[PDB]
């Protein structure tokens, strides 16, 4: 529902940046 | 100095023996090589047996006494039957005389097991041919010597022990079948008394040394013996209890009821699987009093590697599994041996925990027998839900990655069975594990791609609505354990994993496109990340979800302006830029993969000239420039870009297949150019360097260019639809381009892989080309076998592809051998025959393969003059390179196919097949038929080839052999019989009338 | 290897010129060092083998020595060398190092040169 | 300095010999030249426990060249028996083998090697590899020509042998190399030798290392 909005919303800024 | 040894002329000096054999076993470097030279020239003298009763009488060292026992084995084995029988009765005598002599010395019956073992070893080398038509008394007298002394009484036990080895479990390979027959029945005849002794002897109980030794023998009865001497006994009360308790006894003892486990029973009686139950019973309360109990930490057991306990361990895993896996079901019904069943699973789990991959693969077998049962058998499930709830664990914290097929297979399919059996602790266990890795408690590289390998496996199991919820709760999980970790090297493990995951879940992606669509267009970004494996991880995730999802790619989604795959091909520019060449491939794979998905033909070739649309520009590009100046293909940078433009073509043609044509025929003409333009150059370079230029960088570039080449035209014809296009437009410009080349080039220029390619084309279309087949033949056939006729080593891939080559042409276009000038016909037999004595199955295989499909190829012929010169020419050739090869030790490995083309052959002339007579004109009476003269070759044949043998075996075997060339298996019985005949004398001729 | 400097690690497979045989035999693969003495300030290549982690190769990065491009290779270089001790008393090799790619192998040549110069003092 | 015996036995071709050499030398030898007997080479390792030494006995597969066959196997204190991955025959042998070895060595550590998983088309499949179970042999996949687990026969071999079950191999501290000081008298000899080196290819040229 917006469930799968917040899934889609959190995968985007998955990210590889060193810190 | 030690030479004198092998002059015979002399009486043997035994302490020069002992020193030459001394500087050999204790010695080093130069003198223990000299050493091994001079004992080896000496064993393999005829003679040394001779000289054997001295060794045996006068030598002290024991490594001369083994050398000598050695040496009369190999006598034993090999020449008995040729010795006058005083002889025989001699060695007989002497042998005896050796074993109850170091019995009886405790010394030497305590500190020379290497002797005495190889004395009773020696001893049954004597029984196997004399024994018992020539020695009736052997076994009553054995019995009767084991009540004078204990040592004795041992020794008699490792006597029977290889007895029992050497008639039931070593017969099979090294004794004729009447033989076997013979020694098995006279063993059964006599076990009775065997037994009795046995029993009295486990019972009285004298010694642990005569007890383990007496039990290594029950090992080895219970192969065969008949299962009333275990349940008509108390023998199974002694096994299971007494011999249980005590550590020396219980090695063996669990061995032995590992094989009680497995005799042949019958099912239907009440009093034998009380028994049965009993001995299992018995055996889990000794564990559980004297060794460990159900709670043991095994695997800390197992890896501190205390003295025989890893063995222990591993052979009550083999006793559990096996007797678990055949009678659980005895302990399922009863109330009072539920605790039984729960313990001896309770263990195995235990055993299951062990850090020992190989002994895992064993648990792992039973734990799939069970859950196999639990899913199918009604009303059993609920027996074991404790059980299965921990081996859940044990299967998740023990998780392989896919790479390890087997062992990854084996485990996702008892997880998915424990997951259909309980879906709820499956996602309990597998969430609370994750909340471990982001809590840090059990956080580790290695632990969180355990997991998620297993998260993985266990896809399509749950309904589609709780693994939604599953999902998505895992998805999440690992996003925040992503976003709370730093450093590259953590975050990019972390989404190596997510990655993982989401790949495994395809269901779930098909269901929801802009989860999809995100997921895609977060792995290109991934392509853009230089740190170690993230471009491989998201090339080899991006080709795995359009194999599952492609149909999603090729589709106008509801919200989208267009299909996906239109968006993936302007971008593939930006989108690859950082990718290496291979991932690039992989990449226009995929993409390949969805267009094939598109069954709309306009549509279909619009998408995949949009997506060659770089290489095509590069192409265009190229040729222009290599057709202006044949210089600039010279640079490595030219030939890179070149050999990558053609390996683009054949990454999208291996996903396209029949659908790549329009693509092929774009590039077809120019390519062919290119290829004779590459193959100038390539000549041109080893005419002003050498041989040593096919090794130079720039060459081997060019080469590559061919390949490929070679290897996208073979790619698309082996998948193509329209063979009419294949003949009338790929072909003949093929032909013309590669197999001159091929010819006229010197041996470490020609290509294999143009073997390879041919081979394709007259799979697919060598019925419809039979002009293009004889082409392929005198361009191919001389010049490639003159390299491969000297060794059996030198030019490996052209000596496989030639006789692939070679297969097919002879299955499919066989007309193009009976187009051959005699004399190359003659070769073709000569290549054949060749490939027989190879010891590369690939080659081995398809020589004898070629050789049975030529003779049923001049047998559909009828009698026709063709098949009448072939027979009169060759058939006595092949019969006699077929014997050669299943004779001579060194093709052990081809024995079927050898013996399936001989029984062929025999068969042609037994159903009178061959019309014209196999004899020269007055070289045998004038009536007679093939099958009189094929006894006489045969006859001949062998009697030249095996000396040795009597005429009267050679005249048996023969008669044996071509009665029985109807019948595969009893025919390749007489091969096998002759097989161990020619390796004796005096092999008795009435054994080929076992069948 | 305590008090010695890293100032180049690559990953390499070392061969040995057998001239009686007249071919090529492999050594070692694994982690080619070039390791700078703290006392000395003398730059060595160290290599050992992946698992055994035996020495294949231990020597001075001589300022005498020059590699020479391998006929058959794009990503290797050939040099002799008078003093090696992997496998005991100093003996005299002529080896061949080859790499992942040309770039490993240029990389390489480049930062023996530097190793060099650091040797010339 | 712990000595211990170890025979190695199997089928000829199975890769014995070369898996020996890429031990003794690292070298990888293409070529099948047929053991004759037995060849001894002694092998040393380096361990957390000190060195342990194998006094190797590499045995004749081939019936024909066998020589003195069991003979090898005495007072020997462990074992590899060698099979191809690639040749079912091979595995077939393996019990024989082990009969033969067991025979003159009762109770000696055992390791099961599977030889050449680096080709592709495997005939004995990891499915059907169960003999040592029963027999209580260590099991291995290995390559000589890869590498792949070239050095767990003699890690777990190690092991058992000196009853440590942490014993690891280990990287023995590498002694300061001399300087060249090169001699103008051999200039001339090595501009020769490494001219030669230089215009004879590199094997295995298409491989990864
Ligand atoms: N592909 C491949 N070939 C191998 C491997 N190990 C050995 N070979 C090849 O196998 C052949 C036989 O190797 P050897 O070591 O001589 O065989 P062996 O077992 O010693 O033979 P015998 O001395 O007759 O017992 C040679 O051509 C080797 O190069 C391997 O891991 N992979
Ligand atoms: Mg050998
Ligand atoms: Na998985």
């Amino acid at each position: 529902d917006g469930y799968i909005e917040e899934l889609i919303r959190m995968f985007g800024k998955l990210s590889i940046h060193d810190d | 100095s030690m030479e004198g040894i092998l002059d015979f002329s002399n009486d043997l000096d035994i302490a020069l023996l002992d020193q030459v054999v001394s500087t050999f076993y204790q010695g080093s470097g130069v003198q223990q090589k000299q050493a091994q030279e001079i004992l080896t020239k000496f064993q393999d003298n005829p003679d040394a047996w001779q000289k054997a009763d001295q060794i045996l009488q006068f030598s002290t060292n024991p490594q001369s006494k083994f050398i000598a026992l050695s040496i009369l084995d190999k006598l034993i084995t090999r020449k008995w039957k040729l010795l006058p029988n005083d002889h025989r009765i001699g060695i007989r005598n002497f042998v005896v005389g050796m074993i109850i002599s170091m019995c009886q010395d405790d010394e030497v019956f305590k500190t020379q097991k290497n002797l005495i073992n190889k004395s009773d070893l020696t001893l049954v080398q004597i029984l196997k041919q004399e024994w018992p038509q020539n020695w009736p008394e052997f076994i009553p007298e054995l019995i009767g010597s084991s009540s004078s002394s204990v040592n004795v009484c041992e020794n008699n036990m490792i006597v029977l022990k290889l007895l029992s080895e050497e008639v039931f479990d070593f017969s099979a390979e090294q004794m004729t079948q009447a033989k076997a027959l013979h020694l098995k029945n006279s063993m059964s005849k006599e076990f009775e008394q065997i037994f009795k002794l046995c029993f009295q002897v486990l019972e009285q109980g004298s010694s642990s040394s005569l007890i383990v030794a007496t039990l290594e023998s029950l090992l080895r009865y219970l192969h065969w013996i008949p299962y009333r001497y275990i349940y008509e006994t108390n023998i199974l009360e002694l096994l299971s209890t007494k011999f249980m308790t005590s550590p020396d006894t219980r090695a063996i003892t669990l061995k032995c009821l590992t094989e009680v486990s497995n005799l042949k029973i019958p099912q239907d009686n009440d009093l034998i699987k009380r028994q049965t139950v009993l001995f299992f019973q018995n055996t889990l309360q000794q564990i559980a009093t004297s060794v460990m109990p159900v709670t043991a930490d095994l695997k800390a057991t197992y890896a501190n590697a205390n003295g025989n306990d890893q063995s222990f361990l591993q052979d009550l895993a083999m006793f559990l599994t096996t007797y678990l896996a055949r009678n659980r079901a005895l302990l399922e019904s009863d109330e009072s041996l539920r605790e039984l069943l729960l313990n001896a699973h309770q263990y195995l789990i235990q055993l299951s925990k062990i850090e020992e991959r190989e002994l895992f693969k064993t648990t792992l077998d039973y734990w799939h027998n069970l859950v196999a049962d639990l899913f199918y058998e009604p009303l059993k499930k609920h027996i074991y839900e404790e059980i299965c709830s921990q081996l859940r664990l044990v299967i998740i914290e023990n998780m392989v990655r896919p790479e390890e097929i087997q062992l990854y297979k084996s485990e996702r399919e008892v997880l998915v069975y424990l997951t259909h059996l309980n879906v709820i602790d499956t996602e309990e266990i597998m969430i609370s594990k994750l909340a471990r890795q982001i809590d840090g408690s059990e956080w580790s590289w290695h632990n969180i791609n355990t997991l998620s390998w297993a998260i993985g496996s266990i896809s399509g199991t749950m309904s589609e609505d709780t693994e939604k919820r599953f999902v998505v709760t895992v998805i999440k999980d690992l996003l925040g354990l992503c976003e709370q970790k730093r450093g590259k090297d953590n975050k990019a493990v972390v989404a190596s994993d997510i990655m993982y995951v989401v790949g495994q879940y395809p269901r779930f992606l098909k269901a929801h496109w802009n989860f999809l669509r995100t997921v895609i267009l977060k792995l290109f970004e991934f392509m853009h990340e230089t740190h170690e494996g993230v471009q491989d991880m998201a090339c080899d995730t991006f080709i795995k979800i359009v194999q599952k999802c492609k149909y999603h790619f090729v589709i106008q989604q509801p919200r989208e302006s267009e299909p996906f795959i239109q968006t993936i091909i302007r971008d593939i520019q930006k989108t690859t830029a950082d990718l290496q060449p291979q991932q690039v491939h992989t990449f226009y794979k995929a993409c390949g993969i969805i267009i094939s998905e598109e069954r709309s033909v306009a549509e279909r070739n619009r998408l995949l000239s949009d997506l060659m649309q770089l290489p095509n520009m590069a192409w265009d590009t190229i040729v222009e420039q290599s057709t202006a100046n044949p210089t600039l293909l010279l640079d490595s940078e030219t030939v890179k870009i070149i050999a990558n433009i053609i390996k683009t073509n054949v990454a999208v043609c291996t996903s396209m297949g029949a659908d790549f044509y329009p693509q092929l025929g774009h590039i077809y003409y120019n390519m062919l150019q290119l290829y004779r333009a590459v193959s100038s150059m390539i000549s041109a370079q080893v005419a002003a360097e050498g041989l040593i230029a096919t090794k130079t960088p720039k060459v081997r570039g060019l080469r590559t260019i061919k390949k490929e080449i070679l290897k996208l035209v073979e790619t698309y014809i082996s998948k193509a639809r329209n063979l009419d296009d294949v003949v009338k437009v790929l072909v003949e410009p093929l032909l013309n381009a590669v197999l001159e080349d091929y010819m006229n080039n010197v041996p470490d220029a020609r290509d294999a892989e143009v073997l390879n390619c041919m081979t394709t084309v007259v799979e697919k279309v060598g019925h419809m080309i039979p002009q293009g087949v004889i082409l392929i033949l005198q361009s191919v056939f001389e010049c490639t076998l003159d390299m491969i006729n000297k060794d059996f080593t030198e030019y490996p891939e052209h000596r496989v592809e030639f006789y692939k080559l070679l297969k097919v042409i002879n299955e499919k276009s066989f007309a193009a051998f009976l187009e051959l000038p005699p004399a190359a016909f003659k070769l073709f037999v000569d290549a054949i025959c060749w490939a027989f004595k190879h010891n590369n199955r690939d080659v081995e295989v398809n020589g004898l393969q070629i050789a049975l499909d030529l003779v049923k190829n001049i047998e559909r012929m009828g009698n026709v003059p063709f098949a009448n010169e072939f027979h009169k020419n060759y058939f006595f050739i092949f019969v006699s390179e077929t014997f050669f090869v299943l004779t001579d030790s060194d093709h052990k490995s081809g024995f079927s196919k050898q013996a399936l083309l001989l029984m062929k052959l025999i068969s042609l002339v037994y159903d009178n097949k061959i019309s014209v007579p196999l004899y020269q004109e007055a070289e045998v009476p004038q009536g007679t038929s093939n099958q009189v003269y094929l006894s006489q070759y045969l006859a001949n044949m062998l009697s030249n080839a095996f000396p040795h043998l009597t005429s009267e075996q050679i005249a048996s075997f023969l008669s044996a052999l071509t009665k029985q060339c109807k019948d595969l298996v009893v025919f390749k019985g007489t091969l096998r019989d002759f097989l161990v005949q020619i390796k004796e004398v005096g092999g008795d001729p009435t054994d080929y009338l076992f069948a | 290897e305590e008090d010695e400097e890293v100032l180049y690690k690559v990953r390499a497979k070392l061969f040995r010129f057998d001239a009686d045989a007249k071919e090529w035999k492999e050594r070692g693969t694994g982690d080619c060092k070039f390791l700078k003495n703290k006392k000395t300030n003398k730059v060595r290549i160290l290599m050992r083998r992946d698992k055994t982690l035996k020495i294949c190769a231990n020597h001075i990065i001589a300022p005498e020595y020059t590699l020479k491009p391998n006929v058959g290779s794009d990503r290797s270089w050939v040099y002799a060398c008078t003093a090696d001790i992997a496998e005991g008393e100093a003996e005299a090799f002529t080896f061949a190092i080859r790499f992942g790619s040309k770039e490993n192998a240029d990389k390489f040549k480049e930062e023996f040169e530097k190793a060099q110069e650091i040797n010339k003092k | 300095q712990v000595q211990f015996k170890l025979v190695l036995v199997g089928d000829g071709g199975t890769g014995k010999t070369t898996f020996v050499k890429r031990h003794l030398t690292g070298e990888f030898e293409k070529k099948y030249v047929a053991t004759l007997g037995v060849e001894v080479h002694p092998l040393v390792f380096h361990t957390n426990r000190g060195p342990i030494k194998f006094n190797v006995w590499d045995t004749a597969g081939q019936e024909k060249f066998g020589g003195l066959r069991d003979g090898y196997y005495i007072q020997a204190q462990c074992a590899i028996i060698m099979f191809d991955v690639t040749s079912r025959v091979t595995y077939k042998n393996v019990p024989n083998w082990h009969r033969d070895l067991v025979r003159v060595c009762e109770n000696i550590p055992i390791v099961l090697c599977g030889n050449k998983v680096d080709i592709k088309d495997r005939k004995v499949k990891a499915k059907s590899i169960v003999f040592h179970r029963k027999k209580n042999l260590q099991y291995y996949d290995i390559s000589a020509k890869s590498n792949y687990n070239f050095e767990k026969p003699f890690l777990w071999l190690a092991r058992k042998l000196i009853g440590d079950p942490n014993l690891e191999f280990v990287a023995m501290p590498a002694l300061a190399p001399p300087e060249v000081v090169m001699d103008p008298a051999l200039a001339a000899q090595y501009e020769h030798d490494l001219e030669v080196a230089q215009t004879t290819a590199l094997p295995d040229e298409d491989d990864d290392l």
